[PDB]
């Protein structure tokens, strides 16, 4: 995916419009449950991986299962993704979340 | 010598970075490199791209329908696109 | 002058060389990446070897061996009807039936009609000397620009529910139209980034 | 060890038997046995208290100091004044050399004889006579055997030039036919790649004596073949050399400037004007006195990708006559052209004999044979052009299937007539114009040496036979070639029954039930092949059965 | 700077002082004493003289700045005007 963006955008600029608010939607879900983030988490690093992977299942965009509706789903979601995979990696969801 | 249709040339290195030629280094970070640009009076496209020791990748024009005619109607899709963007833009404002 | 004029043959013979990669022609890696001085080598022409004849080159289709394709390269300024003539008696003799010939500044009116009548038998396309000089499709600007075979449009067609007429259009004398030698009735798919998407592929109808 | 003064197993177990004291005796060899630094016999028991034996820092101070000795013998090689590095590497050599039956010293001693130029010959001559040394051995120890005695060089080319001739037939006989590739597509250089002719350029390497014993075994063993294959690798070895940029034979073999033209001659297939006049040049700088060289240098030309593109050279010079209004007395090139090839072909009776000239063109070949091609064409042409016309006649013009007798008297009695005709068909069967193709296909009954059933036009005419395969079906297709022309001389060599044989087996499924059972049992081994025609045989019974499901 | 140069066009006009029509009939004479020097440098040797060269004469002098500024040197403009017109001109030129 970072491969992706940098030939996507050579000018290296991070700033994009899409339409979900990752960071304000996690801090939301900081202060809605009381998520302290001085303890450990009880969150499974595989239980992220196989959330995004079917929330980005439920995202469509062009419906279908023929080839070309595939390729077409994931070129329309494919920056919206990129960004959800980068956002919701079990790294930063362990670490600063 | 030189082509026709090209009146003046002015050399310069550009201090923003949008023209400033930007690479990804080893390490994998952008790096803008300051590089000469030279921006003409009056256009041909075709001439000048088929000159030597230029840069026939980044080369482009201001001009719309030397765009369409020397390159395509893909091209000239992204050129326009680029050029109102320019104009909207340039004095601070947004459009998506 | 010798020294540009093999530069700038150097040049057009790499141009020509992408151009029958990427309409699926077979050429080998090194004429791709053919140096300058390896032109020099394998060849300085100010009536040394300029034999514009020479530089004549046939390739061959990667997956249809039988169809293949000159390019010629005539050393008169502007073609005529004879020359024209020749060539075509030369596809005769070798069976082929794709033979786009590069001019050097111009091509005669009466070839402008010769070459259009007797297409459907022959394909033939004029480029001037100029168009070739720069590879235009590694411009920023220009997409990636792929045909699709007949398979593919009835798919595509049948996928959106659409008719032939109902796509954006792309002129048959577009410069990477010509590039792809794409006849009327062809549809390319065009595949370019988006900042909003990420990717984005449409399709352009010929006419 | 005693070969410097110093004792092995036996000498302990005397030391060891019939012993009052065996353990002081044991502690003495040990001693006499260490390594001699003063710092080590107080460290050995302490390093011994860790569960590290002695032995242990012995291996890796061994491990580094080898390859230091290694790096200092490629070094004295290269360092040092002349006289003094060579003295060095010499006497280095004298005591290691005891050693080079232990598993130690062998490579270093092989590096050591790779870098002088001679050496006494005892030492090539134990390399030679061990299997372990005859392996192992520098590139440069076997050149200096080869280099001073022929008898190794003789022993591994024999096998080499075996396996070559086991490469040449068996992908001369295989049985693929398609419109996307044959097996005379690589070219020199590509099939330079193998490890044969390569590794015989690591052999000659830049040596000239060497070479002269390839020349002299690839002449032998053609002499005696009356194949193209030995020729061919002439020419791979020569350039091989050159592929190295090997000076020691490029520079000086007047053959390697015409070699290396005739390998862009056989990559595009062609003759063109520019290597045409090297070439030409090339052949009137042959002159009296210095005409030795004339044997090799058509030898060179009998490569059978050579011969392949002489032939379609002539080929197109005759097809390209017919558009320029000319005469085929006016093509200096067409002479060029069967100059170079009739040369080619004489190159074997000059290995035979030496015989320096430049050959004439024979009359009636140049006046009557070559514009009767031209006219084949010319009739052809017109043809198909008054089929192209509309409504041109009512049954319009019949192209003349004729066989003038002048052609197939020179297709059977001219040799550089027959190759050329035999081409010619080639051609247009690539080019698929069938009535020229049965124009010229009768009258190949009579043949000047079975050129026409020689391997290499046999499978370039079975590599056309593909594009036509529906025509199989019909008998006649088939029958032109196989009941025609291939069983007049069938049985009298085995590539001809060989070639139609692996030719059915391909195209089994599509010619006639009847057709091809006759040709089975016609094509059956006749007795002149061995176990090629069995296997082959075997394979059209399977597929004959196969065909009865069919 | 030199791309600059080898692209923005350039006409004659722009490197040259003035010009003059003299008439000089005799092409070993000039009414110039300055010309007459470097002109005999280009006589002693017949150059398209040997018959009635036409008995006009057309002097141009160009600006030694401007020639510095764009890598001009005094040859291959006569080496332009000849393409330009053959043989039809004779043109000679003072050496630089």
């Amino acid at each position: 995916d970072r491969e992706v963006l940098r030939v996507i955008f050579p000018t290296g600029d991070s700033k994009v419009v899409l339409p979900c608010n990752l960071l304000r939607m996690i801090w939301n879900a900081q202060k809605i449950f009381h998520i302290n983030p001085r303890l450990p988490s009880d969150l499974h690093p595989i239980k992220v991986v196989e959330g995004v992977k079917e929330l980005s299942k439920k995202l469509v965009i062009v419906n279908g299962d023929d080839p070309l509706s595939r390729q077409a789903q994931e070129n329309a979601t494919l920056l919206f993704n990129i960004h959800l995979r980068s956002t919701l990696c079990s790294r930063r969801m362990a670490e600063e979340f | 010598q030189g082509i026709e249709q090209i009146s003046k040339v002015y050399m310069h290195l550009p201090q923003t970075d949008n023209k400033k030629k930007i690479i990804i280094t080893e390490d994998g970070e952008f790096k803008a490199l300051q590089e000469w640009i030279l921006e003409t009076d009056g256009v041909s496209l075709m001439r000048v791209l088929s000159e030597k020791d230029v840069d026939p990748v980044r080369t482009t024009s201001n001009d719309i329908v030397e765009i369409f005619t020397v390159l395509g109607i893909e091209a000239v899709r992204k050129a326009l696109e680029r050029e109102l963007y320019h104009v909207i833009s340039f004095d601070g404002s947004y459009v998506n | 002058d010798d020294e540009e004029e093999t530069y700038r043959l150097w040049k057009i013979r790499k141009t020509i060389m992408q151009l029958c990669h990427d309409r699926g022609y077979l050429v080998t890696q090194d004429e791709l990446d053919q140096t300058l001085e390896e032109f020099k080598a394998q060849f300085k022409p100010s009536e040394g070897r300029p034999r514009r004849t020479d530089l004549t080159v046939l390739v061959a289709h990667n997956d249809d061996p039988t169809d293949q394709m000159f390019v010629f390269f005539p050393e008169e300024p502007k073609v005529g009807i004879k020359t024209i003539k020749v060539y075509c008696q030369r596809m005769q003799e070798e069976n082929i039936t794709r033979a786009l010939i590069v001019v050097q500044q111009g091509m005669t009116p009466s070839a402008k009609q010769s070459l259009v009548d007797m297409a459907p038998k022959y394909i033939l396309e004029q480029f001037l000397q100029q168009e070739l000089l720069i590879n235009i499709t590694e411009h920023e600007l220009v997409p990636e620009h792929v045909v699709m075979t007949k398979e593919e449009v009835t798919e595509l067609l049948a996928r959106y529910k659409l008719r032939e007429n109902q796509l954006p259009r792309i002129q048959a004398g577009d410069p990477v139209a010509r590039y792809f030698g794409i006849k009327r009735g062809q549809v390319v798919k065009i595949i370019r980034p988006s900042e909003t998407a990420g990717r984005y592929i449409t399709y352009r109808l010929v006419q | 060890l005693q070969d410097l003064g110093v004792a092995n197993g036996e000498d302990l177990k005397e030391t060891l038997t019939n012993c009052t004291e065996p353990l002081k005796a044991i502690e003495q060899f040990q001693t006499e046995n260490g390594v001699l630094l003063p710092s080590l016999q107080s460290a050995l028991p302490f390093l011994d208290l860790h569960g590290t034996p002695r032995l242990e820092f012995h291996q890796s101070v061994f491990d580094e100091l080898r390859d230091k000795l290694l790096e200092r013998v490629s070094a004295i090689a290269s360092e040092g004044k002349a006289e003094e590095r060579y003295k060095k590497l010499e006497d280095l050599l004298e005591k290691s050399f005891s050693l080079v039956k232990m598993p130690s010293l062998q490579p270093v001693v092989m590096c050591v004889m790779k870098h002088l130029p001679k050496v006494p010959e005892k030492k090539l001559k134990l390399v030679m006579a061990d299997k372990e040394l005859y392996r192992a051995c520098a590139v440069e120890v076997k050149r200096q055997i080869w280099q001073d005695n022929q008898a190794l060089f003789g022993d591994e080319v024999s096998p080499l030039l075996k396996q070559y001739i086991l490469e040449k037939e068996s992908a001369l006989f295989s049985t693929e036919l398609s419109v996307l590739h044959n097996f005379f597509s690589p070219s020199p250089k590509t099939r330079r790649q193998g490890e044969v002719v390569q590794r015989l350029t690591r052999m000659v390497g830049k040596n000239v004596k060497l070479y002269d014993m390839v020349l002299q075994f690839l002449r032998t063993l053609f002499l005696r073949t009356r194949n193209v294959h030995y020729c061919t690798l002439r020419a791979e070895l020569l350039m091989s050399l050159h592929d190295l940029d090997v000076g020691e034979i490029c520079t000086v073999d007047p053959c390697h400037k015409f070699t290396w033209c005739l390998d862009a001659c056989i990559r595009e297939r062609f003759v063109d004007s520019k290597r045409a006049r090297e070439l030409q040049g090339f052949l009137d700088g042959v002159k009296k006195g210095q005409e030795q060289v004339l044997g090799d240098l058509s030898m060179i030309l009998c490569d059978p990708f050579a011969i392949n593109t002489l032939a379609l050279s002539t080929v197109r010079h005759l097809q390209e006559l017919v558009g320029q209004e000319t005469l085929p007395r006016d093509s200096p090139d067409l002479l060029l052209l069967l100059r170079l090839l009739a040369l080619g072909q004489g190159a074997w009776d000059m290995i035979d004999s030496q015989v320096f000239k430049e050959p004439k063109m024979e009359v009636e070949l140049i006046t009557r044979f070559l514009p009767m091609l031209m006219s084949f064409l010319v009739d052809d042409y017109t043809f198909n052009v008054d089929q192209k016309l509309p409504a041109e006649e009512k049954a319009p013009v019949s192209y003349p299937n004729t066989l003038p007798e002048s052609f197939t008297k020179f297709l059977q009695e001219q040799r550089m007539a027959c190759e050329v005709g035999l081409y010619y068909v080639l051609h247009i069967t690539k080019q698929r114009n069938k009535n020229a193709l049965l124009r010229l296909l009768p009258g190949l009954v009579e043949t000047f040496g079975d050129l026409a059933f020689g391997d290499i036009f046999l499978h370039l005419l079975t590599g056309n036979l593909a594009l036509l395969a529906d025509e199989f079906a019909l008998e006649d297709f088939c029958s032109s070639l196989f009941d025609g022309f291939f069983l007049t001389a069938s049985p009298r060599k085995e590539n001809v029954h060989r070639h139609a044989l692996r030719l059915l087996i391909h195209l089994h499924p599509r010619v006639a039930p009847s057709k091809l059972e006759a040709l089975q049992k016609a094509l059956e081994p006749t007795g002149q092949s061995g176990e090629a025609v069995k296997e082959l045989y075997s394979q059209l019974g399977e597929k004959l059965e196969q065909l009865d499901h069919r | 700077k030199d791309i600059l140069c080898r692209l923005e066009h350039t006409t004659l006009r722009k490197v040259t002082a003035n010009t003059a029509i003299y008439y000089d009939p005799n092409p070993q004479s000039t009414v110039v004493a300055e010309d007459q020097e470097w002109v005999n440098v280009y006589y002693e040797m017949p150059d398209f003289d040997v018959a009635r060269i036409s008995p006009w004469l057309l002097r141009v002098e160009l600006d030694r700045k401007h020639m510095t500024d764009r890598k001009l040197t005094m040859e291959q403009i006569a080496e332009k005007i000849n393409a330009g017109f053959g043989d039809d001109l004779n043109c000679i030129f003072n050496d630089d």
